[PDB]
């Protein structure tokens, strides 16, 4: 990382989402279980292969 | 030959106590590597190995859950103290009691052998598929077979306990005159018999998925089914580990207050309500897996009900201390500490029950701080309260009171400074089961790793408390093990005591 | 030895009606046999050479230890160490073991109910999956239900009879009826047009029916062992009653197994 | 003797005696040894149990307050009441 | 001492050199229980460093 | 009587209903079986090989 | 209830009964727990000093001073930068970022 | 065995409530939308949508008038 | 002259709870807790 | 958005849902503070006022039906007050 960025938390390609808009997020996985958690948005849903 | 072929309950209980001490030592050793990897940001002593960190946390959680608290409270104090407390001459099945103990060293050996095979079983203590199924090798099979052997041990022990309480009581003694430790052990046995075979079925399905190419939890299966079965087992499991602590705290608080237990039938009813509610609330561990909102709604509403019986038990203990003649000793401080610090472990459980709040703090260190309040400070304090209470009867050795107070204060300081900062980490969003964290989480991580070393030092200081005992003669007591000599005979209660009801 | 019986009568037998055992070597040997068999099973899962032989060796040692343990229990019964309250406690322990086996089967059938009721997109949401030809209730499974109900009633005969010939004949009929339930389950396992590796239906069917067949075999062997103790002294005590209780438990389990898997197609 | 209905036949009565042990007339506890543990409930509370130890050759001893007095007596046989004296039915 | 028929099943003031063997056993127990995880860490990390 | 009738009408009938290799048929997460290639108790494999 | 108390007090003679809540005097307890805390601190310091295989470059003082120059500011690849966590740092709602502020 | 005290029935009211709610939740699942062993259940769009909206609205319709008013806290 | 059991308890009210003031202490605790919560 | 050093409570929010969750948490904490204060203060006073240097011999107090019903019924009202939001 470089100054102004956060260690561990930084990615190379972000996810761009508009505001004031109803967005449907479909969470899934390919090999094992995961979980998509963003504590600012209050979203934490597990990524299950098949669901 | 005495300690390999035993049929006496007092020897098997002491073997359980020693085996539980060994499991506590192994888990404390595994817990220092966790807090020493987590002291500073970056890569610590594990050289950036994540598989090894996962193996370490898996082994630590399984050992401290199953091979420390369970053999100490259920197998240890239960086997030694149950037939003396009810007046039974022995257990109902004395050779079944020995195979109850002797299936535990093969299970611990298989669990420790799984760490040295392939890359180990890095799965967590819950062992969720398909992470458990993806692991090539043999280690996961050894860990699950260790779980099977421990479960069969607990089932056989509960069978012996339940037939002993039902069918070998003293004449004149009904299910009203038994002390609360007996009630706690009996309800624990009921929970074990009802809950452990569900885990056995779930792990059989896991074995067939791993090795037989079946379709229980796979591409064409259902991965939420494993979490359903596992937590239907696993939430009664945490009340199995806490009810004997309630019984011990009742006995200790009653003794040194010079008073009987306040609200005896209320105590038994609260323990029974806790036992019954533990089987219908299990999906409070599954708020974020994608269940329908009605299921989440019910499990939120049902989980908050368990607070009322526990609050009655706590207020009844406080009323037992109320209006007494209290003498504060070392086991007394381990019970007052239980009452004051299990409350801090239960109030955060109320917060975790509400599924809206649980969307933020699931798989964070808020959960960890909660369940180390209710286990490292509810169950460990219960274990250590009875060691300084019944120790001269069980082992024959006295203890120095000053070094025991030193050990208590060291443990009390070291656990209030390890897990109290883990609340703030979890509220700010630090995830569980991770060894490298963000740069801003450094202060509370440093404080928690400072507390863990104080805990380790208190573990070391405990070995220096034992000394020689002074033996006296009994006349009268309120429980049947305080009229025995220390140590009692190999066949204690040479004549079976009877309870005579007076003309009143 | 000659004063060992005298000491027992002076200190244990004349003071309480419960049984106090001498020290025994079988629990430790059974535990380390479980250790050896678990190592062999884990080696046999992943096709390690000489792993299946090691698993069979550990299982043979556990079987021998249990057989000698049960022979010791039978010897202790024949020398009159068990009073009536001890035999009541034996039936109580059998009831607790039955409750544990019941919750094991409840957990097993929970999977059938979950997987059969809501098929997934991986199965193209069709239950039963295409290709799978399920086993019908209007066939050999109904004959099995009839035979096992007859075994229930014949085991119920031997519980209440007082003529020893009636008890022995009823027990032999129950054991022979149990053996026909397993020899025909083998024919189902040979004629069935699917595998345990073919879909969650085949998986749940084979695992649940195999656990039930293992319990049938254990109950048949326990009823056989209770009969030979009666063929010798015309008295069995708790061995007859607990084996009949276990057999009735197996019969009740088959009702749920048949009515969930064979009828409900789950 | 108290009513022996709903009493197990091997409970060795003396516990089922129809007497309140006084100082001038204690309840005689039979024993196979020189000392024995017995349990006495509170006369004002059935839930409270006090266990005491009686010794052979001692004065009468009271365990709970306002309770019965007791004297131990060493015997070679204890009447297993339920088939010892109600089979006698004297 | 007679553990089976004496008054006490455990007479710790009558084993000769009791306090030496007791501290030796306690030290061995602490050594094994605090050193088995370190051996497991050393064993897995010595296989990667090959 | 019906079971003795069943013991004589056993392994005589045949099915030639080959099954295509669907994703839920013949799961092979690990190659082969611990006892060999085919399943246990399976003498007549149904799922088709050489799926045209 | 009193007799078992007096019996336990005889089998544990090192436990004092002097008429105070903390029966063992604090002159015995405080130095020994202080020594234990000191030993724990030495173990913690030894772990911090001698048991690290990778110290992150984001904790060096050059990185820290260059970060403190910037502040709690996040860049965007599609927009002007934004102040992070505006409620705790009390940014008013009119101000969204550093560059969009353009101070008067 | 003993006489249950006056607390334990105040205990048994939410316990009976929880047991009844558990039985109802178990019962109403095989009478819901995705518990159909066929792809031909959804080709009838009117009945499928009606059944699914019925499963939606039950136990939620008791909360709509306070969802709309942001009654999501003990205090406001 | 026999061995007498001693008087082991007072009745609730004439011992060392007559000067406790239970309701006063509960009111003080609830006041402090409500002040912190507010 | 991002966590901060020496942080105690939650992060800042960008949705109304997460702010509702945080407000529910603080509403629960309102009750928890009073519960913990009552327990800790009553434990301290019971400890200090019933030491054996103050007490000649204890009092017989096994049951109190009114107080048992009171501490059974007050937390259930708190549970149902929490549950509906
Ligand atoms: C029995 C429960 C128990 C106990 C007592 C402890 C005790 C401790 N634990 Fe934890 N811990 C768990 C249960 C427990 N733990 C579980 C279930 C996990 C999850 C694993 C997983 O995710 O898979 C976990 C994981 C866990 C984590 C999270 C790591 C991660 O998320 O990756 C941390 C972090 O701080 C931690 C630290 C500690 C510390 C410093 C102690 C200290 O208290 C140190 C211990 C000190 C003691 C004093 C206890 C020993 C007791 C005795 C020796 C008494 C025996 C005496 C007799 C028998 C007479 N352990
Ligand atoms: C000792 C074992 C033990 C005990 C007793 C408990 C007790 C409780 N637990 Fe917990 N719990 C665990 C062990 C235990 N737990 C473990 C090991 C995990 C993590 C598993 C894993 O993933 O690894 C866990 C996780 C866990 C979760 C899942 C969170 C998650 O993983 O995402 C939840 C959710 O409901 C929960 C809640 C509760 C509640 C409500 C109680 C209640 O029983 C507590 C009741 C007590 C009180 C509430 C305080 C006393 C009451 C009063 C003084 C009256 C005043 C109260 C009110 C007015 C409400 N705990
Ligand atoms: C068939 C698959 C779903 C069945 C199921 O369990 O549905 C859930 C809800 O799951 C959902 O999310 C809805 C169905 C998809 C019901 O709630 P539980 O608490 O799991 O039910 C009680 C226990 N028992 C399974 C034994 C009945
Ligand atoms: C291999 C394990 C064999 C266990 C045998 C067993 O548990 O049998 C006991 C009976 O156990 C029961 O009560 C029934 C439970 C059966 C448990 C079977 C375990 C199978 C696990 C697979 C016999 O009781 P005991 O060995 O204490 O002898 C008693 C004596 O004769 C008189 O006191
Ligand atoms: C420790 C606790 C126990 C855990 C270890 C148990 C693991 C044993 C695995 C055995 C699985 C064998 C499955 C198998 O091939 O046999 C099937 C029967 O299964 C059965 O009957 C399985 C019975 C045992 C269940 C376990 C029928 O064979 P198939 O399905 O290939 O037959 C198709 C014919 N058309
Ligand atoms: C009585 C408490 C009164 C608190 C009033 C002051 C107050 O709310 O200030 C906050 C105190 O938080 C706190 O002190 C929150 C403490 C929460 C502890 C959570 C662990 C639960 C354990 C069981 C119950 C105890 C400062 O917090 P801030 O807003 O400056 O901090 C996050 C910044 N980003
Ligand atoms: C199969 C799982 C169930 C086995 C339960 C064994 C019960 C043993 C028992 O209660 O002992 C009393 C009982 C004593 O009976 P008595 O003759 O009335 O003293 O023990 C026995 O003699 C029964 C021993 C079991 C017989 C073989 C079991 C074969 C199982 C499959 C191989
Ligand atoms: C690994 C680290 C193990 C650390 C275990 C800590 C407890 C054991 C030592 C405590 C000493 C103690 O209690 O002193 C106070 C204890 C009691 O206080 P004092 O009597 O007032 O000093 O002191 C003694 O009585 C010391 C008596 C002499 C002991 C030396 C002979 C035995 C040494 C055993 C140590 C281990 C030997 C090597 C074994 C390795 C495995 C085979
Ligand atoms: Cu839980
Ligand atoms: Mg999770």
């Amino acid at each position: 990382v470089q100054p102004g960025q956060l260690r561990v938390l930084e990615v190379d390609e972000r996810l761009v989402l508009p505001t004031n808009t109803l967005i449907r997020l479909l969470v899934t996985a390919s090999d094992v279980l995961h979980s998509w958690a963003v504590p600012a948005l209050g979203v934490k849903m597990d990524a299950v292969p098949g669901r | 030959m005495r300690w390999l072929y035993s049929t006496s309950h007092k020897d098997i209980g002491l073997l359980y106590l020693v085996f539980a001490f060994f499991g506590g030592l192994l888990g404390t050793s595994l817990s220092m590597l966790i807090r020493y990897e987590l002291a500073l940001p970056g890569r610590g002593l594990l050289d950036g190995n994540g598989q090894l960190y996962n193996v370490i946390i898996t082994g630590h959680g399984i050992i401290m859950l199953l091979f420390m608290v369970m053999p100490a409270l259920f197998g240890g104090f239960g086997n030694w103290l149950l037939p003396i407390m009810i007046g039974a001459p022995d257990m109902a099945f004395p050779r079944l009691n020995n195979i109850s103990f002797w299936l535990n060293p093969p299970a611990l050996a298989l669990l420790l052998l799984s760490t040295l095979v392939e890359q180990g079983p890095g799965t967590g203590w819950t062992a969720y598929p398909p992470l458990s199924v993806q692991h090539s090798g043999t280690s996961v099979d050894l860990a699950i077979l260790s779980l099977h052997l421990n479960g069969l041990s607990s089932i056989l022990g509960a069978v012996n306990m339940l037939v002993t309480v039902a069918g070998l009581r003293a004449p004149g003694m009904k299910l009203l005159h038994m002390p609360l430790f007996v009630w706690a052990i009996a309800l624990t046995a009921v929970l074990v018999i009802l809950a452990v075979p569900v885990l056995a079925a779930a792990l059989v399905m896991l074995l067939t998925d791993r090795n037989i190419n079946t379709a229980y939890f796979c591409e064409s299966g259902d991965l939420i089914l494993y979490q359903h079965l596992f937590w239907f087992f696993g939430h009664p499991e945490v009340y199995i580990l806490i009810l004997p602590a309630f019984g011990i705290v009742s006995q200790v608080v009653s003794f040194f207050s010079q008073k009987p237990v306040f609200g005896l039938t209320g105590m038994i009813c609260a323990m029974g309500a806790i036992s019954l509610l533990g089987f219908i609330v299990w999906a409070h561990h599954m708020f974020t897996v994608g269940l329908d909102l009605d299921t989440v709604a019910y499990f939120t509403s049902a989980t908050m009900i368990i607070a009322v019986p526990t609050g009655m038990k706590i207020f009844s203990w406080m009323a037992t201390i109320y209006s007494g003649r209290v003498w504060f000793t070392t086991p007394m401080w381990f019970a007052v500490g239980f009452i004051c610090l299990f409350t801090l472990g239960g109030v955060t459980g109320v917060v975790l029950a509400n599924a809206g709040v649980d969307m933020l703090v699931h798989d964070t260190y808020y959960v960890v701080a909660h369940f180390h309040y209710v286990l490292s400070m509810g169950a460990v304090f219960g274990i250590f309260a009875g060691v300084y209470f019944w120790g001269n009867l069980i082992t024959g050795l006295g203890y120095h009171e000053g070094r025991a107070m030193v050990h208590f204060w060291l443990l009390f300081i070291g656990v209030n400074l390890t897990f109290f900062p883990q609340h703030f980490l979890g509220l700010a969003g630090m995830p569980r089961r991770m060894f490298d964290y963000a740069d801003c989480f450094a202060g509370w991580n440093a404080v928690s790793s400072f507390g863990a070393s104080i805990s380790f030092i208190s573990v070391i200081v405990f070995a220096t408390t034992f000394q020689e005992a002074v033996r006296t003669v009994p006349r009268t007591a309120t429980t049947l093990e305080w009229v025995l000599l220390a140590t009692p005979a190999h066949h204690a209660l040479s004549q079976v005591p009877v309870l005579r009801t007076a003309s009143s | 030895h000659q004063t060992a019986k005298e000491f027992y009568m002076e200190h244990i037998g004349k003071r309480h009606p419960f049984h106090v055992l001498p020290p025994s070597p079988w629990p430790m040997l059974a535990g380390w046999g479980t250790y050896v068999s678990c190592l062999g099973m884990a080696a046999w899962f992943h096709n390690m050479p000489t792993g299946g032989a090691l698993m069979a060796f550990g299982m043979a040692n556990i079987a021998w230890t249990a057989i000698t343990w049960w022979r010791d229990c039978a010897i202790e019964g024949d020398m009159g160490m068990h009073t009536e309250v001890v035999r009541k406690n034996f039936i109580s322990g059998m009831w607790a073991f039955i409750v544990s086996e019941a919750l094991l089967f409840v957990g097993l059938l929970w999977a059938c109910l979950h997987l059969g009721m809501s098929p997934s997109v991986a199965l193209q949401m069709q239950w039963p999956p295409v290709g799978i030809e399920p086993i019908g209730w209007d066939k050999r499974a109904l004959v099995m239900s009839a035979v096992l109900a007859a075994s229930y009633y014949s085991a119920n005969v031997a519980m209440v009879a007082k003529d020893p010939k009636v008890v022995m004949g009823a027990l032999a009929t129950t054991i022979g009826l149990g053996a026909m339930f397993l020899a025909d389950q083998y024919l189902e396992y040979n004629e069935t047009p699917f595998t345990i590796t073919d879909s969650p239906y085949g998986t749940t069917f084979f695992v649940t029916t195999g656990f039930h067949g293992m319990h049938v075999l254990l109950g048949s062997l326990y009823l056989t062992a209770a009969l030979m103790m009666y063929k010798r002294t015309h008295n069995a005590g708790a061995a007859l009653k607990s084996s009949i209780l276990y057999w009735h438990f197996v019969d009740i389990v088959w009702i749920a197994v048949y009515g969930i898997i064979y009828v409900g197609q789950y | 003797y108290r009513p022996l209905g709903d009493k197990e036949l091997w409970h060795e009565a003396w516990m089922y005696e129809d007497k309140f042990g006084t100082e001038e007339d204690p309840i005689i506890v039979p024993s196979l040894e020189a000392e024995r543990i017995i349990g006495v409930t509170d006369p004002e509370d059935e839930t409270l149990v006090v266990w005491g130890i009686l010794k052979d050759g001692e004065p009468p001893r009271q365990f709970v307050e306002n309770g019965e007095f007791y004297v131990l007596k060493h015997v070679e046989y204890i009447k297993k009441v339920g088939d010892v004296l109600e089979a006698i039915e004297g | 001492y007679d553990f089976e028929h004496g008054p006490h099943y455990l007479q710790p003031e009558k084993i000769p050199n009791f306090w030496s063997k007791f501290y030796a056993g306690t030290g061995a127990l602490y050594a094994v229980g605090l050193g088995v995880p370190l051996f497991a860490v050393w064993w897995q990390q010595s296989k990667l460093k090959a | 009587a019906f079971m003795l009738y069943d013991f004589a009408v056993g392994l005589e009938e045949e099915h030639h209903v080959t099954i295509p290799p669907y994703p839920w048929m013949r799961i092979r997460r690990l190659p082969g079986m611990p006892w060999g290639q085919d399943g246990l108790f399976e003498g007549h494999p149904r799922v088709a090989t050489t799926w045209p | 209830a009193r007799a078992q108390i007096e019996r336990w007090a005889a089998e544990h003679p090192t436990a004092p009964r002097v008429g105070r809540i903390f029966e063992v005097p604090l002159g015995y307890v405080v130095p020994r727990v202080a020594a234990g805390i000191a030993a724990a601190g030495c173990l913690w310091y030894m772990n911090n000093t001698f048991l690290q295989t990778y110290r992150p470059e984001s904790l060096s003082k050059e990185f820290l001073e260059e970060q403190a120059k910037i502040g709690e500011v996040a860049q965007r690849m599609n927009a002007p930068p934004v102040y992070l966590n505006p409620f705790t740092n009390r940014i008013p709602g009119s101000i969204l970022g550093p560059e969009d502020a353009k101070p008067e | 065995p003993f006489k249950l005290p006056l607390d334990a029935y105040i205990l048994m009211l939410p316990i009976t409530y929880a047991s009844a709610a558990f039985v109802a939740m178990c019962c109403r699942v095989p009478t819901a939308d995705p518990e159909t062993s066929s792809i031909a259940y959804y080709e009838d769009e009117q009945k499928s949508a009606a059944a699914a909206q019925r499963y939606d609205n039950s136990f939620k319709q008791f909360f709509d008038a306070r969802i709309r008013n942001h009654k999501v806290g003990v205090f406001q | 002259k026999a061995v007498y059991a001693p008087s082991e308890y007072f009745k609730y009210g004439e011992g060392a709870s007559k000067h406790f003031g239970f309701a006063k202490h509960v009111a003080i605790a609830m006041t402090v807790g409500l002040g912190l919560s507010f | 958005d991002s966590p901060q050093p020496w942080q105690l409570l939650f992060q800042d929010t960008a949705t109304s849902t997460a702010q509702a969750m945080i407000d529910l948490h603080h509403d629960i904490f309102f009750f928890l503070i009073t519960v913990v204060t009552l327990v800790f203060y009553m434990m301290f006073q019971i400890i200090t006022k019933f030491h054996y240097s103050k007490v000649l011999k204890p009092e017989k107090l096994t049951h109190h039906t009114t107080m048992e019903v009171i501490w059974t019924i007050i937390p259930t009202l708190i549970v149902v007050m929490i549950a509906i939001p």
